[PDB]
């Protein structure tokens, strides 16, 4: 299904925040992203490792230079952060998500691991910022 | 502080008159010429203009943001 | 009265601000 | 589900300063911001 999908969806406008946050290595690794290609056409990436370019763009008020790295299936390769796109999980770029999955070998992602991962991110959300995280923030 | 829309004491407007005024000091006008061409007559009215210190181009040195 | 609709702050986006795609540049 | 959003002093960049939170803005650290306006309605005569 995905509507489920879309839950562990990261768009752009949020994620502004959790470019500084620590433990990013920790929430983002498990989640599925919309990144673009390139006309319309997209595919649902894996979130893996967590990257940086040596790319410094500027992504509205804030700036990141930081990379993804994002794989379809087989086909991966360095991403930035500008190019995910904030639409949801369409039809038919689920069922090319589950194509290219069957196809590669890699087993789908059991519902049960969805469900208790979208949980990671509203927690990572609420969390009082009372430890030394502001300074290195700054930095 | 700015100048004062009107004379306090009749009424003339003269709050459009301040930038006038010193465009007018700034063709070298006598300061009491540049009141005559400005059209004040009144002492009343002189005085708004006279004495005005335009303290709001200082408050504008301060910033609140660039 | 004064008060404020919508009260949900983090992801308004609406679509968006032209995502800039990977294989343009 | 409003953060109270504080004005650096410095920076006048805008900050989100909850409760049990040290008064820092995250651009610069100086520590003294400013409440920004009501919005409540503010009507004056022009008396
Ligand atoms: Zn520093
Ligand atoms: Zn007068």
């Amino acid at each position: 299904l995905p509507e489920e999908l879309n839950r562990v969806r990261l768009s752009r406008h949020k994620l502004e925040r959790w470019c500084h946050m620590p433990f990013f290595a920790k929430t983002v690794t498990g989640c599925f992203v919309r990144i673009g290609i390139g006309k319309p056409v997209y595919r649902v990436a894996e979130i893996t490792g967590v990257v940086e370019t040596a790319k410094v763009y500027q992504l509205g008020g804030t700036r990141t230079n930081k990379g993804l790295q994002l794989r379809h299936g087989n086909d991966q390769r360095v991403f930035r952060l500008e190019f995910v796109s904030n639409q949801e999980f369409t039809e038919s770029e689920f069922m090319k998500w589950k194509e290219a999955m069957f196809s590669a070998g890699m087993q789908l992602p059991t519902l049960d691991e969805i469900n208790k991962k979208e949980l990671s991110i509203k927690e990572a959300l609420n969390y009082k910022f009372n430890d030394q995280d502001i300074e290195e923030i700054v930095k | 502080m700015i100048i004062p829309v009107r004379c306090f004491t009749c009424g003339k407007i003269v709050g459009n008159k301040w930038e006038a005024y010193l465009g007018l000091l700034q063709a070298e006008y006598t300061e009491g010429d540049a009141l005559d061409a400005l059209g004040l007559k009144r002492y009343c009215c002189r005085r708004m203009l006279l004495a005005h210190v335009d303290l709001i181009e200082k408050l504008l040195n301060y910033a609140p943001l660039e | 009265g004064s008060r404020r609709p919508g009260g949900m702050t983090s992801t308004y986006g609406r679509y968006g601000s032209q995502t800039p795609m990977y294989g343009s540049g | 589900q409003q953060p109270m959003i504080y004005i650096c002093g410095e920076c006048h960049t805008e900050n989100e300063i909850k409760s049990r939170d040290p008064i820092r803005c995250r651009e610069c650290g100086y520590r003294i911001m400013y409440k920004k306006r009501t919005k409540r309605l503010v009507v004056f005569d022009a008396r």
